[PDB]
């Protein structure tokens, strides 16, 4: 069996203590990253699932196992596909992360539980920002279905048809399974290759990467004689990497603290790439992958590295504090428990604005009809245009308002 | 589409603890 990486990046959404971390484990096996020093950075974790068919009934086909011994047949399975997935974390508190997650994605799990009810407001923004984020393929997927009754859970099968309708997506499978007894997932599997293809890709784009996590390797016992460098878990979109290459940290940093900052981004040459569990010499883009640098491990520790663009040497991009929006808004609010009217933009207010998956706090100066300009605390890059979700401030916390778009 | 869903609802109902 041929140790390939991540092909296409599968990512799942929810709710608080409905399950999703468990969902992951039925799928997968690799406990997740969540659940002081690793793992530690951002709210999404890191898992790994196994795509192998044996063709020689009705639902099941794809397998968990390397080894065909439960359905009947005795021949190995053949190679289709091996995939990386990404759960964020449905909180009212936390969507910066989740917002991250999307950015990356080319394909959506929604996870709704049975005994709970049936319309919840988060579940519709996420919908709403996979739809916003260029995202079609989605697969609904019922979580605790073994607590609920014969007729109740099609009510509720009804009652969510009724709902998907007028969104984006049209044609979206709905499959229930069950998280903590550990059946029907050969199913969802077929389904995986079925609805779901992976996009064309090619060398000839320049390469562009986004880190989401970052790591340091170090073990408490050992000598500091024996270090290890510091790793920046990355995922790619476009541009293949190879192991030999200069790497940089494009939106900057402070080292001095009186006097003028003018260092240069951050300039790292890749060590190690640490793909699924062992290491590879070729980086295939549409996955997550632990790229280990000559960055120091105290700066890949915690907070510091969440959501920033890294290119390769001999590429230009352009960093922008002042930006040029064109933004469209909803009719009413989604996320809060109650509905209430979106208003029109007011001058000179503290918005949080999420340009791919950079977490940026924006002041509006100028608005006309269509289109906006932002002041920026923070710094934040653009290379072609982005995909931007907009986020405002009426009651506590942060609520999601519509949809931006970057006019150079 | 909402079809193949069905069967798939009975199988779940078929197996249980």
């Amino acid at each position: 069996i041929i140790n390939r990486q991540a092909t296409i990046n599968i990512g799942t959404i929810g709710h608080v203590a409905h399950g999703k971390s468990t969902v992951v484990r039925a799928i997968s096996g690799v406990q997740t990253v969540r659940f002081l020093e690793r793992n530690i950075t951002i709210k999404l974790g890191y898992a790994n699932a196994k795509i192998y068919k044996c063709q020689e009934s009705f639902k099941s086909d794809k397998e968990i196992s390397p080894k065909c011994q439960r359905p009947g047949c005795p021949g190995r399975y053949k190679l289709v596909r091996h995939v990386s997935f990404v759960d964020c974390p449905g909180h009212d508190i936390l969507m910066s992360t989740m917002l991250s997650g999307a950015a990356v994605m080319d394909a959506a799990l929604l996870l709704i539980a049975g005994n709970e009810s049936c319309p919840q407001p988060q579940t519709s923004e996420h919908l709403a920002a996979i739809e916003i984020m260029k995202l079609k393929h989605v697969i609904i997927l019922q979580n605790k279905v073994d607590l609920m009754r014969e007729e109740s859970a099609l009510e509720h099968q009804k009652s969510i048809l009724k709902f998907i309708r007028g969104t984006i997506a049209d044609g979206a499978p709905i499959v229930p399974i069950s998280a903590q007894l550990k059946y029907n997932i050969d199913a969802v599997n077929e389904f995986i290759v079925k609805t779901i293809p992976v996009p064309p890709r090619d060398f000839m784009i320049s390469p562009r990467l986004i880190v989401i996590r970052s790591f340091d390797v170090n073990k408490p016992g050992a000598e500091i004689e024996d270090l290890k460098g510091g790793v920046a878990g990355g995922s790619i979109l476009n541009g293949v990497f190879k192991l030999g290459d200069e790497i940089e940290i494009r939106p900057g940093i402070v080292t001095k603290d009186k006097g003028k900052i003018q260092c240069k981004p951050i300039f790292s040459n890749i060590v190690s790439l640490f793909a699924e569990q062992n290491d590879l010499k070729f980086a295939v883009p549409g996955g997550l992958i632990g790229v280990g640098t000559k960055v120091d491990p105290t700066l890949c520790r915690a907070d510091r590295l969440v959501g920033q663009v890294v290119g390769a040497k001999g590429h230009l991009p352009n960093i922008y504090t002042d930006i040029e929006i064109n933004y469209f808004l909803l009719r009413r609010l989604l996320g809060v428990k109650k509905q209430a009217k979106v208003r029109k933009l007011e001058p000179n207010e503290v918005l949080m604005v999420n340009i791919g998956s950079t977490a940026t706090g924006a002041r509006v100066v100028a608005v006309k009809a269509d289109m906006a300009r932002l002041q920026l605390t923070s710094p934040a890059c653009t290379e072609i245009n982005e995909k931007i979700a907009l986020s405002r401030r009426i009651e506590k916390h942060w609520r999601l308002i519509g949809w931006a778009t970057i006019k150079k | 589409v909402g079809l193949p869903y069905s069967e798939l609802l009975s199988r779940f109902f078929n197996i249980l603890r």
